[PDB]
């Protein structure tokens, strides 16, 4: 219940510029923002600090969310939009055909067993678009933008959703792709990368499989077949 | 008597500040990071959810 | 007008201001009123006021009018930008380096520069208006279109010169986001001098 002050503003500006930040960098940013603006730094009050911002951001349909990276298990903070309306559609980052390709790529990532789409698969999606066609060079430049802006993560020409993207689109994915999105059987959140039961298909986050099966004869929580993957 | 500005001396000093024989790959970023401290620019808000038409 | 519906409009105006700032194009008051405030236009001064206060208090952003006749706004920073302030370094960082060099030449040469003088200087920085640049791409378009539509620069025909020629001045956004004295301080720092070394430009920056 602090009054919002310049330390909060400085923190919000930095997070706006990054979109997403890892937890240890956020703790250091909190400290630095307090020092830059002569606010007493309290190592035990980061939640209250973020909470001040979120109270004021709530009527703007913005929030600072926390999440966990599927790969690295690290905590991330992200400034996310929380509304779909006529004003948010005025965003100027990407053209309509570019966002069509983003949506089809996201859909393939959601459908895939591995959680990654390959370069060739994205080129084939682009060639199937019903909008203005994009050349290979344009697709490659667009993918590099999606990586630079932390919507996609890219590794050796394969792409998955960035933690930032999952954090912002968590509920959008759950509702738009309810027939196909993986919902972790342990934590009940969207899983992009996962371990799947090879008998019944249910997914677990890799971190959730390590916790749930931490057991010499591990079995699927849904069909009781022995778990085929390593914990 | 007016203090005349020398643009040739200026670009020589910029190149030194940027890192000298070719320019480092981060030369313009280095210059821009210095320049930001002289501006009052705001960061901008970017998102994906809600940007789709429709 | 219920206070709930007015509160909702204030939030929408804040959202609109942020989203319309994404590429640093100025924001017309008339577009805020027409596109967002709509049937609440009888109280548009209160609504834009409350949105301005929200941007100040939550973000540390200042609403500033850069053209009094057309009433067009920009957002400037109330917080001092410093080394280590936490902001991301990206492609817009590099663009500001280029813009600052151009603003420097214009100011140091008496607040106007011919287009030819700007490209002559930039050539020594390995920039050519007609060749794609590894950092900036189409630099002719960046300097003569993007910076101009952002109002960082003015790009004006030189009057009465029979083969058409252009000259540059600072735009309205430059005068609000930086200052002559700040640019003089940058130029002085680059050249390992003191701002008072440039007596003529120092006096111009004080007035
Ligand atoms: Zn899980
Ligand atoms: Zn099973």
């Amino acid at each position: 219940m602090d009054r919002i002050n310049e330390s909060h503003q400085r923190f919000l500006q930095a997070l706006m510029s990054h979109g997403i930040m890892e937890g240890s960098a956020v703790r250091a940013l909190h400290r630095h923002c307090c020092e830059l603006h002569k606010v007493h730094y309290m190592h035990d009050k980061l939640d209250d600090f973020v909470g001040v911002l979120n109270r004021h951001l709530q009527p703007l349909f913005m929030t600072i969310e926390k999440g966990v990276g599927e790969e690295d298990g690290l905590t991330y903070y992200a400034l996310v939009n929380r509304v779909e309306n006529d004003i948010t559609k005025m965003a100027s980052d990407y053209a309509e055909n570019e966002l069509e390709l983003f949506r089809k790529t996201m859909e393939l990532i959601i459908l895939s067993d591995n959680g990654f789409a390959t370069s060739i698969s994205i080129l084939n999606l682009a060639d199937e678009l019903q909008s203005k066609k994009m050349k290979k060079k344009e697709v490659e430049q667009l993918l590099q933008s999606f990586v630079q802006e932390k919507w996609l993560i890219g590794r050796n020409g394969e792409y998955t959703l960035h933690t930032r993207c999952i954090m912002e689109l968590e509920h959008y994915i759950r509702n738009t792709y309810q027939d196909v999105a993986k919902i972790c059987n342990v934590c009940r959140k969207v899983a992009i990368q996962s371990q799947l039961c090879e008998n019944c298909g249910i997914p677990l986050h890799l971190q959730c499989a390590g916790k749930y099966f931490h057991k010499a004869n591990p079995t699927c929580p849904n069909c009781n077949e022995s778990w085929p993957h390593e914990i | 008597h007016m203090t005349v500005f020398d643009p040739t001396s200026f670009t020589a000093d910029l190149l030194s500040f940027m890192g000298l024989g070719y320019l480092p790959t981060d030369a313009w970023q280095k210059l821009g990071s210095e320049a930001e401290n002289y501006f009052k620019r705001t960061p901008t808000f970017h998102f994906m959810l809600g940007s789709f038409k429709t | 007008h219920s206070q709930e519906q007015v509160n909702l409009k204030v939030g929408e105006v804040v959202q609109y201001l942020l989203i319309k700032d994404q590429k640093k194009l100025p924001i017309k008051r008339a577009d805020i009123v027409r596109s967002v405030i709509k049937e609440y236009k009888d109280i548009y001064p209160e609504i834009i006021h409350r949105a301005q206060i929200t941007l100040q208090q939550v973000f540390g952003f200042q609403l500033e009018e850069i053209d009094t006749k057309s009433h067009i706004y920009i957002l400037t920073n109330k917080l001092q930008r410093v080394q280590g302030d936490g902001m991301r370094v990206d492609e817009n960082t590099s663009k500001l380096g280029l813009l600052m060099v151009i603003l420097s030449l214009i100011f140091m040469k008496g607040n106007t520069a011919k287009e030819s003088a700007i490209w002559e200087m930039l050539r020594r920085l390995r920039i050519e208006p007609g060749e794609m640049h590894s950092e900036f791409g189409d630099v002719k378009k960046l300097v003569t279109e993007e910076f101009v539509k952002q109002k960082y620069l003015e790009y004006n025909k030189v009057p009465h010169i029979d083969p058409v020629e252009y000259e540059f001045r600072w735009g309205q956004r430059a005068f609000k986001e930086t200052s002559k004295m700040k640019v003089l301080e940058f130029v002085s720092k680059i050249q390992q001098k003191d701002p008072k070394s440039w007596t003529t430009q120092y006096k111009d920056a004080q007035e």
